[PDB]
């Protein structure tokens, strides 16, 4: 139970900054792909790049790194 | 419960109807609001960031 | 062009294909009432797998726990037809011939 | 060997290194192979393979059906004990396993007063 | 249900929520004129699910740039 | 003799304990290969595995 | 903790009459009576409101005419099944508690059969058993696509209306209740007749389970009446009698008469407890003709009640198919009265087991008075 | 695929072969006789005479059976055998020992197969009582696997069931489970207590007999080597890392509990697992899920 | 996104049934034990215990004599009888001292 | 591009990181609380990001060799805190938690 | 990939085969390896103990109770061949009618914990797991007799 | 052209009852000289167009 506790906090530490390199990662990524979006967009007319797809909360990718498949 | 449900008059007559569904996720699982950041307080934060790290108070962005 | 998509679609036809070989299978090959629960046990074993399929795609247990009451009472329901076959073929008079055969 | 297709699955790691590098891998736990049933499939191979070569290389030169369903729904029974074990209980989960063992303990006393249980039939 | 696979909640347990503290709030005599009130909440749950416009702009991009590859 | 067939399957066998721990230790790098891993460990060692890459691919 | 204390009660009351019974087993007490009424005593802890008192009223007049623990603790499980199926919110607590239910009716229908009766009843039973496999697999499918569409399991969908359907026994769901019934014995097929169904009505008028198309009501109600108008048997127009009136209940139900549908399911369990137990000639003919629905016995207000119900929502088609249906049905009920006294001369088996038939039949000639308000 | 395949597969293969050889040794020490002399003169040699041997010896043409299932039964157990050692050694499956639970279940099907072949009446009931064992002694092995996961958490405190950390900790506690595991494990490898076979096979009841080739080769083999997966099985849970010294020594206890102890009827091994057993299993999990964690 | 880390000695959990209700009255335990709600039961209620563990005895003597085993049946029922009853009373209590219950009584008795 | 120190390492070094970088660590808890979307709360991100990197260049000169070596050890035991007590109290000897 | 491509069509083949083979026996054969090739479909969706209780209760229970069956009420099926060329097509084509631009989702992975499950069978959803409870009960009290 | 598929339909679950009740009575396991579909296939046609 204590080691578990000691493990349990290290993690809880961690946590903050992987989460904020990875959306800082995710950020750059984003920004690479629109500006490839845009490029591409140019020619055609009334498209606007980096809409929203969700109006108010934000849209987590569905698949993930950590999750993959046993076989 | 998550499956099962009966109802219950009330005597006092203060509860009222409401959807179970939503009482029974707000009881046992919650429901997490996010707002969204004003514009200015970002931009402000964002300057002082990229400030300490002009001046070179802060770390590197990647340790390598 | 995205792979996913490719086997989102190849699973939604496996397991279609799955559930109307089970259900329609024993009857429309006319077979012994043992296959017709076993064909009935693959639909139900198909039911089930959707709905963990459905369970991953939502990251939400309910599909878990519907399978787990798909095994249970699939298991059960077997268990108790099987019982009624067996009672059913130890009656047979002698003149019967394929009395398991129902659909002949 | 499954292979990540999307930036966010790469971990948003540009490049075309990183692609020939996970479809040429190795299967290691400690990487991106953990948890994985595809070493145990290999085993299946390996050992169907060795059963066929031995098959081949000669060629050249009332109580059953009982127990049957007792051990079926007993075996219902473990399987949704299992879940309790694998998690730290509570002093309810306790109280819900042992509400579930009174059932099962219930049924088989049925068993053993009926005389299902004897074998001598 | 409403409870996540590894822990937490669901991935869209929150579109759902809040689509159902709009019904909450609608004082509409039917449930049909709530949903009505509050059919743009079921549409971010629905989009959050499935991400169809994603996917609809997706296609578009790609066949542009085909369009654009071609000639 | 009971012996010497007990002498043979427990040398055999060590010898086998033996040639599958060091072929692993060196493969995977740890003696800790098989021990439990849950989510949080199994996406460290994820993020890791493609971290070692892209570093890689920055150095050349 | 309290509210789970509620739940819990009932399972440890269940299991410690089961022991109870299973250690004092003997021959000297074959019909325990003392259990009977230690389960009695058990299902009035389940009772919340007029839908659960009416459900531990006829659980426990069924539970009278049950030999021996077994039957009656089978009888227990179809209660707490029928009791879980008013509750249920979603579509787990749908297929559970209905599968419990058909699990407790193929028990039933076995341990209930003679040796020399184990050919056609096992037959029968394997029947219903396939065919609810069938009904079962086609819900659970159609309920996993879509729990996936819409990420969440609600009742109120056309899946589980369909299932439901089965469950009543409407429009062409109904040959499974003809088969298995016919072939088991006369009070199981009189329990399994009536007292799921009022689980099945309660979920529907809860859940909003309703439907725009009134096809499945005519069908069952224009079907029901010609086949009870062309069946030789008499189990068989029993039977044909039952599709036809739930299909005119199903009718009722979906406009929102929910009232209605419960006080027609006490009166014919009432009117339905005596044709089926018959021991009696005029018990039976009392009972076949509140069934019919003359105006002096509870019957008249049964059927009242549904027609009062059809006269609101002023759809002429209905109207005008129950009148004709009705009289096809009228003419099968005067061939049961024919049949018992003006065919032959009738004998009957001297079974002298009328523990509540003659509560019956007088609470259907005097309760017609009483419930004239309702009508 | 790896090379660790085949320095599992390899030393399972001679273990196999010198466990057979140690069945017979210990068995004539007991009775005051000696060890095979005749076949070399260390007597390492002694079991390959035997599969060098049966190699050779003409094979027969199957007689009215399916030709498909008579194959099948041999290499389903041979897949089996190997499956097991190889999720027992090279797999750290969080739930592995489940897995191998699993693989133990399966053990049925090459018995029961075995059974079809014959399709005599009295053999159908000889196979449906090996099988009646194997499935009575199983539940009671899962119900011990049970108590084993109650006392079995890793470093991080996550229940599970991975052989490496139910290996890492030696508990005292568990060692109640563990007579219970040692009787289930003579009870599905059939060993002389529960020896139903034997009595029955002496007339040609129905079994493995039919083989005398190829085919007879792998099954004694896949016996031996499931009897050495219960012993590191045994070794692995309740006796701390894993030994081959104690792999041995507990293959050379269970011939030795085989020697001293007689065979039992079909009724009374039966009435044992269910009315003996069972309650047994079932007592020491409720105490020990009442004990906490 | 990443997993959240979950502690597996304190994992969230809930019990099944859920009251969803707001307090009317005063909560004079927000979480009563079994004991604290029998000490809380009104002596009308353990009078109508009472009452119905002696109907139930003279019931189950009654059915049982039937079957020869008067005593036994007369015993079980009133033991089945007074144990429904009395945690119904219970749950009633245990109501009444989480305030959705009318409590006057209560709280006057217990300030 | 974002980047941090391996797992090993991270977790030889999170005992400190509460100590010393409190301020980043809460400033980035309350934004992430409040907020959903990763632009909101870049400034914060890229704080810890920027803190825990110096975290770890300042100790790979304090203490070179003993963070190494913890590093080492818990990567060879499978990131198991247990089994490195002696490494691990060398380390925070020689590189004192808390300032 | 491949590999879960290759499992999801097979199944497709492996439900063909039970219904097409005219022995009893060797269809249950086909439901076993039908019932591995789902444990498989499983872990690609990142199951491990679903997948484990599918072949427990399925694989290593359900299917020796059906041979038990089989054995017992043997009889002699092997009367004609009836699987003319016009019979499969037709089984075919009305299989393929049926499975045919049902609405499909992308293929998704999702790592399950045993944790969490036990957590919520022995806690918010006890409900469910003594029901079930009691079904088992019931189809033992009556199987028995 | 918009009212006929509900007479069509009719007249196609008439013809499939037919058939049904023609086919269920043809004996699997004696051979048939005949082809079942040809025998079976106008009274589905014919019931249809009639309707
Ligand atoms: C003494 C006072 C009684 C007066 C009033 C009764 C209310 C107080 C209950 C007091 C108890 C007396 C029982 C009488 C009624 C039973 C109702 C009831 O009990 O619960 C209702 C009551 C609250 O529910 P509610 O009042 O119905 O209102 C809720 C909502 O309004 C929602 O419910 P709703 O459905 O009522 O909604 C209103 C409804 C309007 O509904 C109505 O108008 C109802 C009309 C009343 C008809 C009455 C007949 C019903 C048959 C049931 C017979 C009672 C059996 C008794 C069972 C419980 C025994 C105690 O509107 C609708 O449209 C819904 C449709 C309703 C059905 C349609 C009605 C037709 C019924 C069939 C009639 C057909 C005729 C057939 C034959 C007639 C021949 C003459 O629950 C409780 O107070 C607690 C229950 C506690 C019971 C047992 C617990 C005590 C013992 C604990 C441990 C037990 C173990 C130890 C054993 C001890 C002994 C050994
Ligand atoms: C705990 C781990 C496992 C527990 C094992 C489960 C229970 C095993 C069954 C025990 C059965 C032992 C012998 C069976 C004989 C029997 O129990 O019935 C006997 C004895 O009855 C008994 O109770 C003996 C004690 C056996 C224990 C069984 C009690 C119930 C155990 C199961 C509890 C279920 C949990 C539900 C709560 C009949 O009683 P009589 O004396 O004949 O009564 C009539 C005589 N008289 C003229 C006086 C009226
Ligand atoms: C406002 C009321 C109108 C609404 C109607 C619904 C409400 C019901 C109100 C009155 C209900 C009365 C029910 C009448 C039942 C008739 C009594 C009965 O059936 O007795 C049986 C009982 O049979 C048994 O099986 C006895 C077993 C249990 C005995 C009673 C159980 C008591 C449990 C406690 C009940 C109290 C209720 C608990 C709290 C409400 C005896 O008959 P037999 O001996 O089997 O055969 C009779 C033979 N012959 C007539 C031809 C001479
Ligand atoms: C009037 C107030 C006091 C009445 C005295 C009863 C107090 C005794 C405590 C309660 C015991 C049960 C009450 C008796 C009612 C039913 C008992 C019964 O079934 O009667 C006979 C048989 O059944 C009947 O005859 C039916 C009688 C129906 C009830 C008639 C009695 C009416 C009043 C009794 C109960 C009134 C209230 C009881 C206290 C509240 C029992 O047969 P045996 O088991 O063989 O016992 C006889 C003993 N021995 C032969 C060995 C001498
Ligand atoms: C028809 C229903 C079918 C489905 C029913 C589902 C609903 C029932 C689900 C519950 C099953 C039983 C689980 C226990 C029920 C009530 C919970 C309970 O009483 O346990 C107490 C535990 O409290 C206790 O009083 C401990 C002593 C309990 C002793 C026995 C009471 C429960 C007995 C259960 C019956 C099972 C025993 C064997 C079955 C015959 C509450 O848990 P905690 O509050 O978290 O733990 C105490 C910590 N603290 C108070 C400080 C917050
Ligand atoms: C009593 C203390 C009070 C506290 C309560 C705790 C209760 C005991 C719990 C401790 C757990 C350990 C139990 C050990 C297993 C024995 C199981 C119960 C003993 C038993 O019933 O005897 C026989 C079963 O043993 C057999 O005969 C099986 C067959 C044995 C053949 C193989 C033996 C291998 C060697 C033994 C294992 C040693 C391991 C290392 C060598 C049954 O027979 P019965 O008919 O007489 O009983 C029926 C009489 N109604």
């Amino acid at each position: 139970r204590l080691e578990a506790e000691e493990v349990y906090t290290a993690r809880s530490i961690l946590h903050p900054i992987l989460q904020a390199e990875w959306d800082l990662r995710y950020l750059e990524h984003q920004r690479k792909e629109r500006e490839d979006e845009a490029k591409i967009m140019k020619d055609v007319p009334g498209w606007k790049v980096g809409e929203a797809t969700s109006r108010r909360r934000w849209l987590p990718p569905v698949e993930s790194f950590d999750v993959r498949p046993l076989i | 419960s998550s499956l099962f449900g009966r109802t219950e008059v009330d005597p006092t007559g203060k509860n009222t109807n409401r959807n179970h569904q939503y009482l029974y996720n707000l009881k046992v699982l919650g429901h997490k609001t996010y707002t969204r950041r004003d514009p200015n307080e970002l931009q402000k934060a964002q300057a002082e960031v990229d400030t300490l790290s002009a001046a070179g108070r802060l770390g590197p962005l990647s340790p390598f | 062009h995205n792979d996913a998509e490719f086997l989102g679609a190849v699973y939604n036809f496996s397991i279609r294909s799955v559930f109307i070989t089970g259900i329609l299978g024993a009857v429309y090959w006319r077979r012994n009432l043992i296959t017709m629960l076993l064909c009935s046990e693959i639909a139900f074993i198909a039911c089930s797998v959707n709905f963990l399929y459905a369970s991953a795609y939502l990251n939400d247990m309910a599909g878990m726990l519907f399978s787990i009451t798909i095994t249970t009472i699939s298991a059960c329901e077997t268990a108790l037809g099987l019982a009624l076959c067996v009672g059913y073929f130890q009656s047979r008079a002698a003149n019967e011939v394929e009395a398991l055969n129902l659909l002949k | 060997l499954y292979n990540a297709m999307t930036p966010a699955q790469r971990y948003f790691v540009e490049g075309e290194h990183v692609v020939q590098a996970e479809a040429n891998r190795d299967i290691l736990f400690t990487q991106l192979d953990s948890n994985s049933y595809l070493p145990v499939l290999h085993y299946v191979l390996v050992g169907t393979a060795l059963g066929v070569v031995f098959l081949v290389l000669p060629l050249l030169i009332v109580s059953f059906y009982i127990v049957s369903i007792m051990y079926l729904l007993f075996d219902i029974e473990v399987v949704y004990l299992i879940p309790y074990v694998m998690t730290n209980a509570t002093e309810y989960m306790y109280w819900v396993m042992q509400t579930f063992v009174a059932i099962l303990v219930g049924g088989f006393f049925y068993e053993w007063r009926m005389g299902a249980l004897e074998w001598r039939e | 249900s409403g409870f996540g696979l590894q822990s937490g909640t669901a991935r869209c347990y929150d579109w759902y929520m809040d689509y159902l503290k709009c019904m909450d709030e609608s004082k509409a005599p039917m449930i049909t004129l709530r949903k009505q009130e509050c059919s743009e909440w079921l549409e971010d749950y629905n989009e959050c699910l499935h991400r169809d416009k994603l996917k609809l702009r997706k296609l578009l991009i790609e066949r542009e740039k085909n369009k654009q590859e071609a000639a | 003799y009971a012996l010497p067939s007990y002498v043979i399957v427990s040398a055999a066998w060590a010898a086998g304990f033996w040639a599958i721990d060091t072929y692993q230790i060196y493969k995977e790098g740890k003696p800790s290969w098989n021990q439990n891993k849950d989510q949080f460990q199994r996406a460290l060692y994820r993020r890791d595995w493609y971290l070692r890459r892209e570093q890689e691919t920055i150095g050349m | 903790m309290w509210e789970n204390l509620w739940y819990l009660d009932i399972l440890i009351n269940v299991l410690i009459i089961t022991i109870f019974g299973l250690i004092s087993c003997s021959s000297s007490a074959t019909k325990s009576y003392d259990l009977k009424g230690c389960f009695i005593i058990s299902m009035v802890g389940g009772v919340y409101d007029i839908p659960s008192a009416i459900l531990w009223c006829l659980a426990s007049l069924s539970i009278l005419n049950f030999n021996g623990f077994f039957a009656s603790l089978f009888l227990v499980f179809t209660w707490i099944s029928n009791l879980f199926a008013m509750q249920s919110l979603n579509f787990l607590g749908i297929y559970l508690a209905f599968e419990m239910q058909s699990l407790c009716l193929l028990v039933l229908g076995k341990i209930t059969a003679n040796e020399n009766q184990r050919w056609f009843a096992y037959r029968g039973l394997l029947k219903y058993l396939v065919l609810s496999l069938i009904a079962g697999s086609i819900f659970i499918f159609h309920a996993s696509s879509s729990y996936l569409q819409s990420g969440v399991m609600i009742s109120d969908s056309l899946v589980t209306y369909v299932f439901l359907l089965f469950k009543l026994g409407v429009a062409p769901f109904h040959m499974y209740t003809l088969e298995l019934f016919s072939v088991v014995s006369r009070h199981v097929a009189f329990v399994f007749s009536t007292l799921p169904k009022l689980s099945v009505l309660y979920l529907i008028s809860n859940s909003n389970i309703g439907s725009e198309c009134v096809w499945w009501g005519l069908i069952s109600l224009w079907l029901g009446s010609i086949s009870q108008y062309q069946s030789v048997f008499v189990r068989s127009i029993l039977l044909y009698s039952s599709v036809a009136e739930i299909g005119l209940v199903l009718l009722v139900l979906q406009e929102g008469f929910s009232w209605e549908a419960f006080s027609w399911v006490s009166i014919y369990f009432l009117s339905l407890s005596g044709v089926w137990h018959a021991n009696s000639k005029f018990v039976s003919a009392i009972s076949v003709a509140s069934i019919a629905g003359l105006p002096p016995f509870l019957g008249f207000i049964g059927k009242a009640q549904i027609l009062k119900s059809l006269v609101s929502i002023n759809l002429g088609i209905l109207i005008f198919s129950s009148i004709l249906a009705a009289t096809i049905s009228f003419i099968g009920y005067l061939r049961l009265i024919r049949l018992m006294y003006l065919v032959s001369p009738v004998k009957w088996k001297n079974n002298k087991d009328s523990s509540f038939i003659n509560w019956s039949t007088w609470m259907l000639t005097v309760g017609t008075l009483p419930m004239v308000y309702s009508v | 695929m790896n090379l660790n395949i085949i320095m599992t597969v390899l030393p399972l293969l001679v273990s196999v072969a010198f466990l057979t050889l140690s069945e017979r040794a210990v068995m004539g020490s007991l009775q005051r006789r000696m060890g095979p002399a005749v076949s070399g003169a260390f007597g390492i040699l002694q079991p390959f005479w035997d599969g060098f041997k049966l190699a050779v010896k003409e094979p027969i043409l199957p007689a009215n059976a399916a030709a498909g299932i008579f194959y099948a039964a041999p290499l389903i157990c041979i897949c089996i055998c190997v499956a097991s050692w190889c999720t027992l050694l090279l797999t750290d499956l969080s739930i592995g020992g489940l897995f191998l639970l699993l693989l133990s279940s399966l053990a049925v099907y090459g018995v029961l197969l075995a059974g079809y072949s014959c399709n005599s009446k009295y053999a159908f009931l000889g196979c449906l009582r090996s099988v009646s064992l194997m499935i009575s002694y199983e539940l009671v092995i899962s119900v011990v696997i049970l108590c084993v996961i109650l006392e079995t958490r890793d470093g991080n405190g996550f229940p599970c069931l991975n052989l490496t950390e139910t290996a890492s900790q030696t508990k005292i506690i568990l060692i109640p489970a563990g007579l219970l595991f040692y009787i289930c494990s003579l009870a599905e490898s059939k060993r002389v207590p529960f020896d139903l076979p034997e009595a029955e096979a002496e007339l040609v009841a129905g079994y493995n007999v039919e083989y005398s080739s190829l085919g007879f080769a792998v099954f004694f083999v896949a016996e031996y080597g499931n009897t050495l997966l219960m012993a590191a099985l045994i070794n692995i849970y309740f006796l701390g890392k894993l030994n081959s010294a104690l792999i041995a020594a507990i293959f050379v206890s269970f011939i030795w509990v085989r020697g001293t102890l007689p065979r039992y009827r079909y009724d009374m091994f039966m009435q044992i697992g269910w009315k003996s057993l069972l309650p047994v299993a079932l007592a020491l999990y409720l105490a020990q899920a009442s004990l906490g964690y | 996104t990443w997993p959240k880390p979950i502690n597996p000695y304190d994992v969230p959990s809930s019990p099944a049934y859920h009251r969803l209700q707001e307090p009317s009255y005063p909560v004079i335990d927000k979480d009563p034990d079994f004991w604290t709600a029998v000490s809380n039961v009104r002596k009308e209620e353990w009078g109508t215990t009472a009452a119905v563990a002696a109907g139930t005895f003279v019931m189950g003597y009654y059915l049982g004599a039937k079957g020869h085993t008067g005593k036994a049946s007369a015993y079980f029922t009133s033991f089945l009888a007074t144990k429904s009853i009395t945690l119904y009373h219970a749950y009633n209590s245990a109501d009444r001292l989480m305030g959705f219950k009318e409590n006057s009584r209560e709280v006057v008795k217990n300030v | 591009v974002a980047r941090v120190p391996y797992s090993h390492e991270l977790y030889a070094m999170a005992k400190h990181i509460v100590f010393r970088n409190e301020k980043e660590h809460n400033a980035i808890l309350e934004c992430k609380a409040q907020h959903d979307w990763p632009e909101d709360c870049k400034p914060e991100s890229e704080a810890i990001v920027r803190a825990t990197n110096k975290l770890f260049q300042d100790i790979m000169q304090k203490a070179p060799e003993e963070f190494k070596d913890y590093a080492k050890c818990l990567d060879w035991y499978g990131l198991k805190f247990s089994k490195c007590r002696e490494k691990q109290a060398a380390f925070e000897a020689a590189f004192p938690l808390s300032e | 990939m491949l590999l879960i491509y290759i499992m999801l069509s097979n199944i497709v083949v492996l439900a063909l085969s039970v219904v097409l083979t005219s022995s009893p026996f060797m269809a249950l054969m086909y439901s076993i390896l039908l019932y591995l090739n789902v444990q498989t479909i499983l872990w690609s969706l990142g199951y491990d103990f679903m997948a484990l209780i599918y072949a427990l209760v399925y694989v290593g229970a359900l299917a020796v109770l059906f041979l038990f069956v089989v054995m017992m009420v043997r009889i002699q099926v092997s009367t004609l061949s009836t699987k003319t060329i016009q019979s499969v097509l037709s089984w075919l084509a009305i299989i393929l009618i049926f499975s045919y631009g049902d609405v499909s989702f992308s293929f998704p992975c999702g790592a399950e914990s045993l944790l969490n499950f036990g957590t919520q069978l022995y806690s918010s959803c006890s409900d469910l797991t003594l029901l079930n409870s009691l079904a088992l009960t019931i189809a033992l009290f009556g199987s028995l007799v | 052209f918009n009212n006929v598929p509900l007479m069509a339909t009719v007249g196609l679950l008439a013809g499939a009852h037919e058939a049904f009740l023609h086919y269920e009575r043809t004996p699997i396991y004696g051979k048939r000289t005949y082809n079942i579909i040809k025998k079976l296939a106008p009274i589905v046609i014919n019931k249809t167009a009639y309707a």
